């Protein structure tokens, strides 16, 4: 069983209908993985959640999306994914505005 | 974690 | 740590936990 380190890569919010914070996840095994508002653990809900692309057939990599529904101003700020196995931690972070702040 | 996957999702875990 | 979730129409929550 082929075991390497963690790994992520993130790239800037893009609309789609929902907001969505793109990323990819590779690893063996297979990671964990966590989000972080402002450095804070962000718990997902209807309203923020992981939503994953199906994986395709012979492949370890992830892709996905951390989903927003219906934000504002107040989800402005840094979001961070990351991910940890065995063999390697990986985080990686970006800026994210969905609306302007009054 | 993952309000979405109870379970994970092919391995990957919250 | 503390958390945030976010229970949408601009309502976010921290966490102390």
């Amino acid at each position: 069983n082929v075991s390497f380190p963690a790994s992520v890569q993130l790239h800037t919010a893009v609309e789609m209908h929902h907001w969505c914070i793109p990323f990819s996840v590779d690893g063996q095994p297979a990671p964990s993985l966590r989000w972080l508002f402002n450095g804070s653990v962000l718990n997902e809900t209807s309203f923020i959640f992981t939503e994953f692309l199906e994986p395709a057939a012979n492949e370890t990599v992830r892709h996905g999306c951390l989903r927003l529904n219906q934000p504002t101003h107040v989800n402005n700020g840094n979001y961070t994914l990351l991910a940890a196995n065995p063999f390697g931690q990986a985080s990686a972070s970006i800026m994210a505005a969905f609306m302007d702040n009054p | 974690g993952f309000f979405l996957y109870p379970h994970g999702f092919y391995g990957i875990v919250c | 740590f503390k958390s945030v979730s976010y229970w949408g129409f601009g309502r976010l929550s921290y966490y102390n936990h």
